[PDB]
């Protein structure tokens, strides 16, 4: 890798993020706008995505 | 020495909870 | 080859005063510049490698800025340790040229 | 920690041959390429030469070109900057720095050279 | 403009030896290099075109290698007819500069 080397030969940092969609607890969530639970009435619910 | 596996050798297929169903 | 000079003259700002130096390349060296701090009678210390990213073991106050020909270094607060002669070197070419330098005094 | 020390610098007659030594300790000398720099009194720094990690490929500054030679020994972990046809202008404090311009950069304390 | 300077000013060995005639460019010129073989009192002969490609009618022994600034010409086996002045020329830019000259 050299400054002289062209953009084609220039070094590139690559991060590959691997995600498994599962019915497991799924700790990593990125939560926002969390709400309290409601029961005994019809509602649109998001549980862990 | 060799011993038959009998009905041993099974592990849970997936994380999903299943009740009163037969799953292949 | 590329030639490196520092435009600002010696600045005698006091401790706790923000200061900013400018380094200008003769021709575009992309982001290949290295800011140094040399105390008299001491080895030079590389403040920022390339641009933006601070070098390890360098205080947070020192900052790396400037793209292309223009490069800039800003110190948030001065200290007695900070006063020194600072120098910038182009790394894009195979031969290396160093900056003229700007003296920092109390 | 990376430690760099310099030696072999002293007062020399004009036109004399003076050779410097760049000590390397605390890191793998063979893997990393080595650079040489000099600081003239009351002046800006001036890069002198570069040697590759294996030492096969070397470049020199225009001022010291065909006058100053650079060599290194992997076993001895030292880079030698041979200086010939020395001049009053050449007088400087020589700093040996490894991997210049990068995160890996380290600077030696230096040894004064006078002509 | 691009300044071409061959590394050996004058290197000559015996017949059958392996020779190297390095050349370099001041700034990156990609693969745009030519190698010439001008004998004293003759016309220059294009040994290598585009740095990595042998020209037609040139012996297999000659070989051009290297990209960007650095370039390396190699003769596998030296011959009596091989000895001549060698010049490397940048064809990347509109101005063209020949190399200073290697005497073999």
């Amino acid at each position: 890798f050299q400054p002289t080397n062209g953009v084609g030969y220039q070094p590139y940092r690559v991060v590959v993020l691997s995600f498994e969609l599962l019915h497991a607890p799924a700790t990593v969530c990125g939560p926002k706008k969390s709400t309290n639970l409601v029961k005994n009435k019809c509602v649109n619910f998001n549980f862990n995505g | 020495a060799y011993t038959n596996s009998f009905t041993r050798g099974v592990y849970y297929p997936d994380k999903v909870f299943r009740s009163s169903v037969l799953h292949s | 080859d590329i030639q490196m000079t520092q435009s600002p003259s010696a600045l005698s700002a006091s401790v706790g005063d923000r200061v900013t130096i400018s380094c200008r390349a003769s021709q575009n060296i992309d982001g290949f510049l290295a800011w140094y701090q040399q105390k008299p009678g001491k080895a030079p210390k590389l403040l920022i490698y390339a641009a933006s990213r601070l070098q390890s073991g360098i205080p947070s106050r020192f900052s790396g800025s400037g793209s292309g020909t223009d490069f800039t270094l800003t110190i948030s607060s001065l200290q007695p340790e900070d006063f020194a002669a600072y120098y910038c070197q182009q790394v894009y070419s195979a031969p290396l040229t160093f900056g003229g330098g700007t003296k920092v005094e109390f | 920690e990376v430690q760099l020390v310099e030696s072999g610098g002293g007062l020399v007659q004009p036109g004399g041959s003076l050779r410097l030594s760049c000590t390397a300790s605390g890191f793998t000398f063979s893997n990393y390429g080595f650079h040489w720099v000099r600081q003239a009194p009351g002046k800006g720094l001036e890069w002198v030469t570069i040697i590759s990690y294996d030492g096969i490929t070397k470049h020199y500054a225009d001022s010291v070109k065909d006058r100053f030679t650079v060599s290194r020994d992997n076993s001895k972990t030292m880079v030698y900057l041979q200086m010939n046809n020395l001049k009053l202008d050449d007088t400087a404090v020589y700093y040996c720095a490894r991997d210049l311009g990068t995160y890996d950069d380290s600077w030696g304390q230096g040894v004064l050279v006078t002509v």
